[PDB]
RNA sequence: GAUAAGGGAAGUCGGCAAAAUAGAUCCGUAACUUCGGGAUAAGGAUUGGCUCUAAGGAUCGGUAACGAUCAACUUAGAACUGGUACGGACAAGGGGAAUCUGACUGUCUAAUUAAAACAUAGCAUUG
RNA sequence: GGGUAAACGGCGGGAGUAACUAUGACUCUCUUAAGGUAGCCAAAUGCCUCGUCAUCUAAUUAGUGACGCGCAUGAAUGGAU
RNA sequence: AGGAUAGUGGCCUACCAUGGUUUCAACGGGUAACGGGGAAUAAGGGUUCGAUUCCGGAGAGGGAGCCUGAGAAACGGCUACCACAUCCAAGGAAGGCAGCAGGCGCGCAAAUUACCCAAUCCCGACACGGGGAGGUAGUGACAAUAAAUAACGAUACAGGUUGUAAUUGGAAUGAGUACAAUGUAAAUACCUUAACGAGGAACAAUUGGAGGGCAAGUCUGGUGCCAGCAGCCGCGGUAAUUCCAGCUCCAAAAGCGUAUAUUAAAGUUGUUGCAGUUAAAAAGCUCGUAGUUGAACCUUGGGCUUGGCUGGCCGGUCCUGGACCCAGCCGAGCCUUUCCUUCUGGCCAGGACUUUUACUUUGAAAAAAUUAGAGUGUUCAAAGCAGGCCUUUGCUCGAAUAUAUUAGCAUGGAAUAAUAGAAUAGGACGUUAUGGUUCUAUUUUGUUGGUUUCUAGGACCAUCGUAAUGAUUAAUAGGGACGGUCGGGGGUAUCAGUAUUCAGUUGUCAGAGGUGAAAUUCUUGGAUUUACUGAAGACUAACUACUGCGAAAGCAUUUACCAAGGACGUUUUCAUUAAUCAAGAACGAAAGUUAGGGGAUCGAAGAUGAUCAGAUACCGUCGUAGUCUUAACCAUAAACUAUGCCGACUAGGGAUCGGUUGUUGUUCUUUUAUUGACGCAAUCGGCACCUUACGAGAAAUCAAAGUCUUUGGGUUCUGGGGGGAGUAUGGUCGCAAGGCUGAAACUUAAAGGAAUUGACGGAAG
RNA sequence: GAAGCUGGUCAAACUUGGUCAUUUAGAGGAAGUAAAAGUCGUAACAAGGUUUCCGUAGGUGAACCUGCGGAAGGAUCAU
RNA sequence: UACAACAUGUU
């Protein structure tokens, strides 16, 4: 279920059984390579640059029709994210939070969703550093929250 | 489910929680306090012996109706007072004032039993000699 | 979150057997799971099972005979000495001349007796009378 | 103004008076508490002289982490030494356990009463 | 005629009553503006009085801790800390 | 680095560094703790005991220090001090029973100041001596073995062929005593035995019971809720099967009872294997570290040859086995892209290599005693390890055999569960690919001590040469993004609304108020009642429901802003990031606390009127805190669904809220679209509900409280008869009120749950 | 080569202060429990005659009463 | 409107 709640949806996409790109789809490799890059280069989070090629070029999953997924492409062309975008999100809601909460101090609700946000955090922070993906000593605070997501 | 963790490395979890709640049972809460040696009043002894201090009767409860006769004890041990009921027709009169006598158990390890209040204890001796022996006239009262 | 498959196997099995269907589902499927049913359809308890490719797990159907009184897993999967599989038969099958203790061993997953013929032991994984 | 064997408040309304303590360094420090204190609580050790050693700098000159020139007294350690002395004169808290009472610092009967009296902050009432 | 006590001030008697005795939770009656509440005490406030018990001492009209029908304790005439 | 020691070592010294242990429980405290071999109980798993016949350690009243000696920090050795204790002529001197015996003390609790080196064995200069070590006896109902207290006839009986009766005889004998020998170091005892040794065979069996549990009396007398019994339930009040006795009967018997501890019964400690809706027990609610636990996936199928075992066609049957065949099981070798370290000798014997573990198999080794167990007429048995035969100058089987194993050392397997690898390639193989350097070097001009690269081997540094060059799914796990929404979720401003109270203006006059009925009270100064305006604080009616949101507590007037959220939709993204959680944190109704501000209304306390026997209660009238807000505290509720959380599965139905997906005889825009509402089918999520009883339960009841003796998905917390008691104490938080943590003594036979029948109700029909 | 002497070293023991563990006296005070037939009322069990109970805060001879907010374990599964 | 209580122990 929710990981900080009680709800137990299951609304996620699914994944085609085949393996191949449609017959109908003829777009080269190089080029949504390219596209990719171009998409990348313009300023958008992977997640983004999947929806648009979904949307409006015929491009379900980029693995498909490249071979490789569309984080591992960027790293392999020095556009891999400093943050990745999972704890960039946070760190932005969770900064988000407390300055909203700087305003509202009677606001009990948003302390609590705060202390959520926060712990969500530190579990993905902690994963990130035992994968050597962050620096052993990178740490999440408050202080210099806003300059990671600035 | 059932409550308690069934992990093959979770051995030491399982043998603290059995640790934890044996000191539920009385009989070994009992005999690890050490509570015989520390507050009974024979000290964990099975019979202790000791100076009379008075006769008293005891009025049996209810149902019943009935004066019980015992003697106030003063042990010699550990100069403790107990109350002992002198058990048979008559045999009050075999023990008096400053006599010597012998205590046993009364039989439910530390309780009182029948309808006698307050009395955990028996006298099986006085003056060196059992009262079975004085009520049957099997020997005699020394002095 | 789900922490043994071969027990959600083995129950799913168990609850359809009981109600009578002839057929169960069962999700996902592991080699474990293909052992160990392989173990029961070679004594008979079940019929053909069939085993379906999603591309991400598998699916199992089976089907059951009804022949099939209990299956289920030990868990923990203790250590069982050689000489230890004595008490295990002795508290978890109804008699001394059917039903099975299954052992997975460095030899593959067998029943008892197969254990016992070859001599080999290992770590008990469930049972099926 | 001094000293005094043995005792050590038995003196006396009352330890009045006197004695005892005392500097500095190190150690150690209870109940209670308004958490600020109590506290130098209580209570221990050390301290001379002499001969040494180490540490703490300034200005010049180009891994200068160096060389040169100059300079104030603080601290720490060691050896040696004596009729065991040494804050050697001077200077310099006695301490503890409680009760009554006023919270505190402060103020008054010049010339017999300094206190528990007066004041005080805080609190309340009145126009 | 109405209000007012952090205004001045004030804040009770007499009989009976429990299966040993004793005491009196309980009852009756007289009466007040109200009948001393929370606390505290032989206290710098208690006569009787060197009260009674305990502690302190060889021995204590002293000290302290208790007790309380308190001659005559007691709440900003502030009570208790 | 030294000193010291027999020697290693912070063992000690000097100098230097700042380390060492710990929630996987250090450190500290307690032990009515010497450890083990072992003991009892014992389905299994367990629980409890082990001072004590053997092994190890420590001590000799308490400490410390030593001499001697191979060896002692020795105590039946010394020195000193402390404590005990002895003699004395008063100067002085002598001590160590936790060795044997014995005494005092202590206590519920434990034996002779005996005999002896004969045996076991130890010591010495030793064949000879010594040994309270040891052995022998005394005491000895610790425990254990065997085993008397009677046996048989005939008369009269009797029975239905002897099962049953009193009075009629003869034998049998060991308890006891004692010649004797034997036994022994000498004895004592046993064993053998001469003479004795039984009618009430008085040479006389007891201990507890006789309502139930639990075997055995309603027989007699006594007592009369007394005396007493009674583990428990109970008995006893003038017909007691229960007390005191007599008789009779029962159980076990040289033994039986009592007390205490402990084991089984106890699945009432539960890993196997308990219980937590209501009987005891789910933390008020979320976060969260340690701990425990965690989706799936990587050599799978096939063929040939071949060793051993079981039953059968060959039967070969003397339980024995035979080409081959029907089967089955367990081995071994090659081939399939083929994993097995690499090179040298040429299925052993050498160099250079080696990812780590858990797990399981097999071995070596593992004091006796004890346990199990084979043999064996100790007269049997407990026991012991003896013993048995042709009959003596002798012979002869034996003194088995299993159990040990957590840890360690060897050892096969490679499932299960982990661990590391090639991703900014710093990646693998080039053996016979080339070069540059450098090191170690055999063979050398062998006549002794020199050279440098062709040279042998490492080892670096490049170039190039091969390779299919090298990255598992994305889980109806999680996280993140994106789209349109949906909410009485939160916060801050803002807009309403009537009502209540209080007023100021208007008008009339006798009452108004309140109750089951009154009274206190207000009223001609006009109370109450009517209309208008106004001032205050609260509150948010009606809509409003088996409906919504939120972690819970909670949340309901308009509007705007702030950030947040579930669900849904997604062919978007990461890739195990997860579950539950000691410690540790956020929030937490009401009441309560502090300081300001407000204080309409209700209203603890207080005042007061009634009812009442009394009511310092219910009822009536006031009315202080409080109720409201701001800034801080407090942390508790029947904080309830009295039901932990995550995950999977199991039976039917109709509704409802949110999202999405297909669709009309309907209403609305427009009569027509990309309108809105409504209607009809599918799904995902919710709040719930109905039927049945699969299955559960003690039942009430439960779609979970099911999938639980056919007992095991992961994990946290709690309970162990009722009270004492959520008390005392220590700690800790709070301004306080109080919160959290949290015993014991002692007491007691039930307390309790669900349901039935009845009775009862100032309950209904 | 004896007594004796110097400087160390191990260090008994005593005195004072600290600290930890166990036991223990006490005027008085405040509880708990037990014990045929004593007193006062009647709080609960029926709508127990004011439905009951939980938390909190006052009050009161006593059971208990009252305010605020909860629960049904209600005396209503319902208009 | 008002309505308090019923000594001990059994067979
Ligand atoms: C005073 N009685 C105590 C009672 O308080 C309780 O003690 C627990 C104690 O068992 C707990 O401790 C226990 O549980 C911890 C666990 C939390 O990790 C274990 O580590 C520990 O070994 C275990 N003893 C301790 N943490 C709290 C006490 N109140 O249970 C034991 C007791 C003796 O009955
Ligand atoms: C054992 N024998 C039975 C015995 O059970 C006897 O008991 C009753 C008992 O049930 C009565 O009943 C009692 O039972 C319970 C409980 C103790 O059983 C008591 O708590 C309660 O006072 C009373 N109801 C009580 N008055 C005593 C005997 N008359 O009833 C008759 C009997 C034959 O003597
Ligand atoms: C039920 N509440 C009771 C209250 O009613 C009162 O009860 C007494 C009770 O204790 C008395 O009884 C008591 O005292 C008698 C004797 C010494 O008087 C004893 O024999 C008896 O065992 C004992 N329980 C009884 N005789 C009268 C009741 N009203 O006792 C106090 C109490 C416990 O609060």
């Amino acid at each position: 279920g929710r990981m900080h709640s009680s709800g137990k949806g299951i609304s996620s996409s699914a994944l085609p059984y085949s393996r191949n790109a449609p017959s109908w789809f003829k777009l080269s490799s190089d080029d949504v390579v390219e596209q990719i890059i171009k998409y990348a280069r313009k300023g958008l989070t992977p997640s983004q640059i999947g929806v648009i090629l979904r949307d409006a070029h015929g491009v379900s999953q980029a693995k498909v029709v490249t071979g490789n997924k569309i984080l591992r492409i960027l790293k392999s062309n020095g556009l891999a994210p400093e943050i990745p975008e999972d704890l960039y999100y946070l760190i932005k809601k969770a900064v988000s939070v407390r300055k909203h909460l700087e305003k509202n101090r009677k606001d009990k609700d948003s302390k609590f969703r705060l202390i959520l946000i926060e712990s969500r955090i530190h579990r993905l922070a902690r994963y990130y550093r035992t994968v050597a993906v962050l620096p052993p000593n990178w740490k999440y605070e408050s202080a210099t929250a806003s300059a990671l997501v600035a | 489910g059932k409550g308690k963790p069934r992990g093959l490395n979770s051995a030491r979890k399982l043998r603290v929680h059995r640790r934890n709640n044996r000191w539920a049972d009385q009989a070994y809460k009992a005999r690890l306090l050490g509570t015989a040696f520390k507050s009974s009043p024979f000290g964990g002894s099975s019979h202790a012996k000791g100076i009379v201090l008075e006769k008293i009767g005891i009025e049996s409860k209810q149902p019943n109706s009935a004066i019980r006769k015992c003697v106030r004890v003063q042990l010699i041990k550990n100069g403790k007072k107990v109350t002992a009921f002198v058990p048979n027709d008559g045999c009050l009169n075999f023990v008096d004032e400053n006599d010597e006598v012998l205590l046993a158990g009364f039989g439910r390890r530390g309780k009182a039993k029948g309808d006698i209040p307050g009395v955990r204890f028996k006298v099986v001796k006085v003056s060196g000699v059992s009262l079975l022996a004085l009520w049957k006239e099997k020997k005699e009262k020394p002095r | 979150t789900r922490t043994s498959v071969l027990a959600d196997a083995l129950n799913a099995i168990n609850n359809a057997e009981k109600t009578g269907k002839r057929q169960v589902l069962i999700r996902p499927s592991s080699k474990v799971i293909i052992k160990f049913l392989t173990v029961m359809q070679k004594h008979g308890y079940i019929g053909e099972f069939e085993y379906i490719d999603d591309h991400r797990s598998g699916k199992i159907v089976v089907q059951l005979n009804g022949r099939l009184n209990k299956c289920g897993v030990i868990q923990p999967r203790f250590n069982v000495k050689i000489n230890d599989i004595e008490r295990w038969t002795d508290n978890l099958l109804p008699a001394r001349q059917f039903g099975y203790v299954i052992l997975t061993t460095s030899a593959g997953i067998m029943d008892h007796e197969e254990a016992r013929r070859k001599h080999v032991s290992g770590k008990i994984l469930g049972f099926v009378y």
